[PDB]
């Protein structure tokens, strides 16, 4: 009910699969293209529930502190500030390493062509 | 850590080494601007010495500086930095190398001084290394160590005796007579900030010991550029610095060892050399008609003197060591001096190329340090070594073929003109074998003049020397080629050599590795091996289908190991996987080769499992491979699956591909909610502008992912001024199958019923117009376990295209067809319970009777219900189908899930949480009810009729709808705003509604129960309970808390109520309906929801400011902090009342064609949320 | 450490235990010189370590939006604005009972007079 235990990498994980599932389906083959491919892999990965947002920022590998102040929300309820903090943590780890995957594609893509054919 | 300091010093030792060089040249006189012109300088001759730029010299470096002059303007000015800096850090790594080890003629160090730091031990000994090196000047010398002075002159004078006395050793390497590289030789050598230290004390003591440093150094060496040049096209200069690489021992022991010792071994079966080599795979068995055949070709004796090995890319010369540890052994079995075998083994069975001077020089110096190892005598007598570079031929002296003489010169005007571009193509020029004695023998000429006759000869002859050498290298056939191939993919193609290779290498053009094994079989000779490591993307694909045919056909399989990912000790890579194979140039049918599987484990558990041979298949023929269509190599199927493979008739054309936009989507296609349904094909007949179309998404079968439409009007005019392909026209709006091209976890298909188009993400099949199968059984054969295993064999990478599925089996049943029809038909109704489909027609819980618990265990039911059903369906087909075949197929992966959403594995993850997995299942569900509820209110859904009753455009035809009698159980708003807040002053309170609502449907008598149950419910999951509060409280603060968020995450950003909020204090709330919007809405807004609420606000504050000021007491703070709020609230209304104002005087008309994105962000900042639906910040007045 | 249980029943009951010992150090008397008296017990009443913060606001007792958009902090911190909710909320637990304390001092002082003797 109240107990919960789930941490950022599993969060970090779902991220990831759903990036690939994103960059797979909609064929992207450009860099400026990956931000909406990102931002939508974050959207479905925050978690809603209290109790499992409480044990994320309890967690290893997430900072308490904003590096923007152009994305606190000008809200009075907390949830959405530590929200927005996973979004932009996890906007930042995906876009660190996000060009592999998109380079994989496109060289299989190049692979498979088969003359335009 | 004993590689990170070879890591950390190369590239460092690299930079520093080109500074140094590059300043010389600047102080010689040469130099290159920012854009690449040479700056030549004019050399100036005052007199008894030279003026180049504001330097001198003593006249005599004239000619030096011309030649370096001539070089600079006939290549590259970095090229010759390169070469110069990379020449002389080979140079100083050699002398080091050989001096530690002791193999110096008078045992003395001369980098270095043994336990003393920052000294030498030639500057003490002087009188012996003088003599022992330059005898002639060796008086002179003592007299400088008397000088106490010049000690800098006489280190440099002593370490260049050096080089000349190893001249003749290793020719490759040291030059004897005046060259241009001690020119460009850095100055104080001795001083405490020289390039010697970093050598001399960066690198331990102890890595000098091996022979494997000098992989190590050949491969850290060029790290930097090579990072540098991999994202674009590659050109000439920049092919050796893009793919070097070095190779694990026990991969080459395992080529090796299979190659030469295998024939050895054919030769005489009992040999006592089969227990020195651990990687030696023996044959399983053979049938008598393959071993009279072998029996036939086998020779009967071989002399140790008749065998060849070719390494085509000799890059460190990591193969030929091991070569030459077979040969010594097989030559020490035979019986001969020890002091004779290293000598043979040089001269006449070890060959090589490259394209590089620097991996050239590396494998000599190797090959003659693994020589001196074991032999004394050596290096004091001249032995010639057949490993070279390949180079150009551009050159055509008058003084060369007319000064050097004293029929062949058609052979030389021949052979001269196929190298015209050899620093490009490489190792696959192609010589005739018919010019191997004539090149033998005017080599040889070459060879005896290169000694005996005036300069002008002598000059000719070391000029046209390497030409010949080449040719007749690569002129003649060898019985073994191993070989390391370089990758390189579409990237890095040069015109030239792109054109060459599809000239010449049509059926392998697509990359690299593959045109060098073709080679590599066109350049060996009639019973030989070749064995090879390669990357695995030859055998599953069908870009390769040629390669493997002819493949097939012409030669034998031998072993193969399948090494798979993370091998080469995790030097980057993620995505390369490997094979090792071994391949024979003889055919034969009926052989049958052994096969090992190492794809799943780590780089020592491979090693392991290979030295004791796990995992081998070896019960397979050869021609069994060009039964399954494609012919690839699956080495781990059964007889029975290959045989079976081919009973049974396959799909023809029926599979084709769909259109396609050459781009701008966001102009065509729309999700359904968003539009009017006057226009939609699907419903509402009569004027059709959007058509539905198949996209394909995640995993389901049978039916659904009907989310999408596309424009088409008049059969397609603003489509087709696009260039647009719009492939098969003829066969569109018809019924048949789909499934997606690019998935990600298995393959799938789906019924797809008229009035459709498919596009070519989500491939269509038809059936034919009097076809003897039907699509029904289509449908059951495709979603059988049979069909699932054959496509994961035969594209391991989940892209099944059209050509791909266009040899699935069939298989033609009667029972399959009603199965089929049943699950499809379960299927359905699973998905159109929901409002996302526009087959919804109503609520389930509504539909029964008595209390909410009662309708919620009634619901739950009916789900388990359908599960168990499509859970029994499914075993049946089989069944049935595993009888036609007589053989069962494992499962593995997802072979057993269920696709639907009564499913709530599949709807909510593989988690086993089903403690919490039945509390958030409950809430959803009175979350859709609540959502429902509000539908109702809007006028959107009814309580009478059944699904859609208005959804058109700007609320025309609403009022003569309301006047016929569709709403009266429960009636609609009329002005279409909803007020949201947390007060009962309107009558149109969401709260209110929701209690009538609970009312009407579910009776009187128990109102406070239900009210009970929703209340318990929603605090389940969605939100946190509080201490105390009635059930209208909790309802109001989830429907002003989180029902925008969970409306927004519905639709996917796509709403369909607008909300209006003031802003950080919920002042004032709206929805509105986007179907009934229309120009004259804000202004009903501002008059008859805002002025009114000033009012009540302002006559608050006058009215309770009032009754404090009059009477105050202990805890009287409490109204204090209520009359603080208002005040904020009254200027936050007041500051949105100004801004709504100011909007609502221009009339601004939406139009619904248009999507909710673009039309979102037209009334500024007075939604919510517009920078995360329109992606953009909204902008200011 | 993070497996740290700490509710917000503790933090109220040591507040509430903080307030009585100033109250009876002060020797206040009179019922509206009790803002001080509760502004220090409320001070010194939040924890400091995160994982005790992340375990009381999952706990059962306090809410989770702002009643007051006057005490949010102007931070690019997470912490202090959770602190400030903990103590926003003591404040107004503590003050809804807090005359029956004042009250029993008083009547428990003036059984203390002893004639002026
Ligand atoms: C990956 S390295 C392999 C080195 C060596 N086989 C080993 O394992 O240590 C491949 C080598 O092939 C050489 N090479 C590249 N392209 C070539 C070509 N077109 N013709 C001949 N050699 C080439 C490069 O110099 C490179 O050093
Ligand atoms: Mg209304």
């Amino acid at each position: 009910m109240a107990m919960s235990n789930m941490t950022y990498n599993n969060v970090f994980d779902h991220a990831y699969e759903m990036l690939k599932e994103n960059i797979r389906y909609d064929d992207i083959r450009d860099t400026d293209d990956l931000h909406d491919a990102i931002h939508m892999a974050a959207d479905n990965a925050v978690p809603h529930y209290y109790a499992d947002i409480f044990s994320v920022m309890a967690s290893e590998g997430i900072d308490l502190e904003f590096e923007d102040s152009g994305l606190m929300p000008d809200t009075k309820d907390v949830i959405r500030i530590l929200q927005a903090r996973i979004y932009e943590q996890l906007t930042i780890d995906l876009w660190e390493d996000a060009e592999d995957l998109l380079n994989e594609y496109l060289e299989e893509v190049e692979e498979y062509e088969e003359d335009e054919e | 850590m004993n590689t990170n300091n070879i890591k950390k010093y190369a590239p460092q030792a690299r930079n520093d080494f080109r500074d140094a060089v590059i300043q010389k040249l600047t102080t010689l006189g040469i130099a290159a601007d920012k854009k690449g012109n040479l700056q030549i300088a004019e050399a100036e001759t005052i007199g008894e010495t030279v003026r180049y730029g504001q330097f001198d010299y003593p006249l005599s470096t004239l000619p030096r500086r011309e030649r370096l002059v001539k070089r600079a303007r006939e290549q590259g000015f970095e090229v010759l930095v390169e070469h110069c800096a990379y020449t002389w850090f080979n140079r100083l790594c050699a002398i080091r190398y050989m001096e530690l080890h002791g193999y110096l003629d008078h045992g003395f160090r001369m980098l270095s001084h043994p336990e003393t730091p920052t000294a030498f031990e030639v500057l003490d000994h002087v009188p012996e290394v003088a003599e022992a090196l330059l005898p002639e000047s060796k008086a002179q010398l003592v007299e400088m160590k008397l000088s106490g002075n010049q000690d800098e002159a006489l280190y440099r004078e002593l370490l260049l005796g050096q080089c000349h006395a190893l001249h003749h050793a290793m020719p490759f390497l040291f030059e004897a007579v005046d060259d241009e590289a001690e020119l460009l030789l850095p100055d104080n050598l001795t001083r405490t900030d020289s390039i010697l230290r970093g050598l001399v004390d960066d690198i331990p003591e102890e890595d000098w010991e091996q022979v494997e440093v000098i992989g190590w150094l050949y491969q850290f060496y060029i790290s930097e550029k090579k990072d540098a040049v991999i994202g674009k096209v590659v050109k000439s200069e920049d092919i050796p610095a893009a793919t070097q690489l070095f190779t694990p021992n026990w991969i080459v022991q395992y080529l090796v060892q299979n190659s030469v010792g295998r024939q050895w071994l054919q030769t005489y079966p009992d040999s006592p050399l089969k227990d020195k080599m651990e990687y030696y795979i023996e044959p399983a068995e053979q049938t008598p008609e393959v071993q009279a055949q072998l029996a036939a070709i086998t020779p009967a004796s071989i002399e140790p003197e008749s065998i060849k090995v070719l390494d085509p890319a000799c890059g460190s010369g990591h193969i030929l060591t091991e070569a030459y540890n077979v040969l010594k052994a097989i030559y020490e079995e035979r019986g001969y001096r020890t002091r004779d075998i290293p000598q043979l083994i040089l001269e006449n069975n070890i060959f090589g190329l490259d394209i590089d001077d620097r991996a050239a020089q590396l494998s000599g110096f190797a090959m003659l340090m693994l020589a001196r190892q074991d032999d004394r005598r050596i290096l004091g007598r001249g032995v010639r070594l057949n490993i070279v570079s390949l180079q150009e031929s551009k050159l055509d002296i008058a003084e060369v073929w007319t000064k050097l003489n004293f029929a062949e010169y058609k052979l030389l005007m021949r052979t001269l003109a196929l190298f015209t571009s050899a620093k490009t193509l490489g190792s696959l020029i192609q010589v005739p074998q018919e010019d191997e004695a004539a090149l033998k023998a005017f080599l040889e000429r070459l060879y005896r003049l290169a000694v005996e006759g005036d300069i002008q000869q002598k000059e000719a002859a070391a000029e046209l020397i390497p030409y010949i050498q080449q040719a007749w290298i690569l002129a003649q056939r060898y019985d073994a080629v191993v070989a390391n191939p370089p990758y390189m993919g579409g990237k890095g193609m040069n015109g030239d050599l792109k054109e060459f290779a599809k000239k010449q290498f049509p059926d392998s053009k697509s990359d690299l590795f593959a045109m060098f094994m073709q080679h590599a079989f066109s350049l060996l000779k009639e019973n030989g091996f070749n064995a090879q490591v390669n990357m695995q993307s030859w055998m599953f694909l069908s870009s390769y289908e040629a390669l493997r045919g002819w493949l097939l056909d012409n030669k034998t399989f031998i072993t193969m190991a399948h090494l798979g990912a993370r091998a080469f000790g995790q030097i980057s890579g993620e995505v390369v996987q490997t094979t090792a194979w071994v391949i024979k140039n003889n055919h034969s049918g009926f052989y049958k080769p052994v096969f090992f599987r190492l794809v799943d484990d780590n780089e020592e558990h491979k090693k392991n499992n290979l030295l004791n041979r796990m995992n081998c298949f070896k019960n397979t023929l050869q021609n069994d491979f060009k039964k399954i269509p494609g012919s690839p190599i699956a080495y781990w199927a059964t007889l029975a699956f290959i045989n079976s493979f081919l009973k049974l008739p396959a799909l023809g054309t029926r599979a084709v591909k769909g259109l396609d936009t050459n781009g701008s989507i966001d102009v065509f296609l729309r999700r359904w909610p968003e539009v009017s349904i006057n226009s939609f094909d699907a419903l509402g007949k009569g004027n059709s502008k959007w058509f539905p179309i198949a996209k394909g998404g995640e995993l389901r079968k049978w039916f659904g992912n009907h989310e999408y439409i596309i424009n088409y009007e008049n059969d397609g005019i603003e489509l087709r001024k696009n260039k647009a392909n719009l492939r098969n026209k003829d066969m569109y709006f018809q019924e048949g199958g789909t499934w997606t091209v690019v998935s990600t976890t298995g393959f799938s298909m789906r019924y797809m019923p008229k009035g459709f188009l498919f596009d070519q993400g989500g491939s269509a099949v038809f059936c034919e117009n009097n076809d003897e199968l039907s699509i029904y059984n289509i449908l059951a054969c495709m979603n059988s376990k049979y069909i699932n295993y054959s496509a994961s064999l035969i594209c391991p990478t989940l892209n099944f295209t059209t050509g791909d599925v266009r040899k699935f089996p069939v298989i033609k049943n009667n029972h399959l067809e009603d199965l089929a029809k049943k699950a499809i038909e379960i299927s359905k109704a699973d998905w159109n319970q929901f409002e996302t489909s526009w087959e919804f027609s109503k609520n389930k819980l509504i539909e029964h009777k008595g209390n909410v618990a009662y309708s919620y265990a009634s619901y739950c039911n009916f789900q388990d219900k359908l599960y168990e059903q499509l859970v029994n369906i499914e075993k049946n087909i089989n069944n049935i189908i595993e009888e036609i075949l007589g053989f069962k197929i494992e499962t593995t992966e997802n072979s057993e899930l269920i696709t639907l959403n009564s499913n709530k594995i599949y709807r909510y993850g593989q988690s086993e949480t089903n403690d919490t997995f039945l509390n958030r299942h409950r809430s959803d569900t009175i979350s859709e009810l609540i959502s429902y509820s509000v539908g109702c209110q809007m006028g959107r859904y009814s309580l009478d009729r059944e699904g859609l009753v208005y959804a058109h455009e700007g609320n025309k035809g609403f009022a003569e709808l309301a006047a016929e009698g569709a709403y009266k159980t429960f009636p609609a708003d009329n002005d279409g705003i909803l007020p949201l807040m947390d007060d009962e002053w309107f009558e149109d309170d969401v709260t209110s509604r929701v209690k009538e609502f609970v009312r009407t449907v579910w009776g009187e008598e128990h109102l406070q129960e239900n009210l009970e149950f929703i209340a318990e419910s929603l605090c389940l999951y969605a939100i946190k309970p509080k201490k105390g509060e009635s059930a209208l409280e909790t309802i109001r603060r989830y429907l002003s808390t989180q029902f925008w968020k969970d409306h927004m995450k519905m639709y996917k950003k796509r709403p369909i109520y607008w909300l209006f909020s003031s802003g950080k204090e919920k002042a004032f709330e709206c929805l509105v309906y986007l179907h009934r919007y229309n120009d004259a809405t804000l202004s009903r807004m501002r008059t008859e929801y805002v002025v009114p609420l000033l009012a009540r606000y302002q006559a608050n504050i006058d009215r309770l400011n009032d009754q404090l000021d009059e009477a105050s007491g202990g805890e009287a703070t409490r109204l204090k902090r209520e009359r603080d709020s208002l005040i904020k609230k009254f200027s936050e209304l007041r500051s949105y009342d100004d801004r709504l104002r100011h909007y609502a005087d221009m009339r601004i008309s939406i139009d619904l064609d248009d999507g909710v994105k673009v039309n979102y962000g037209k009334f500024g900042d007075l939604l919510a949320d517009v920078k995360a639906i329109t992606g953009n910040a909204p902008e200011a007045i």
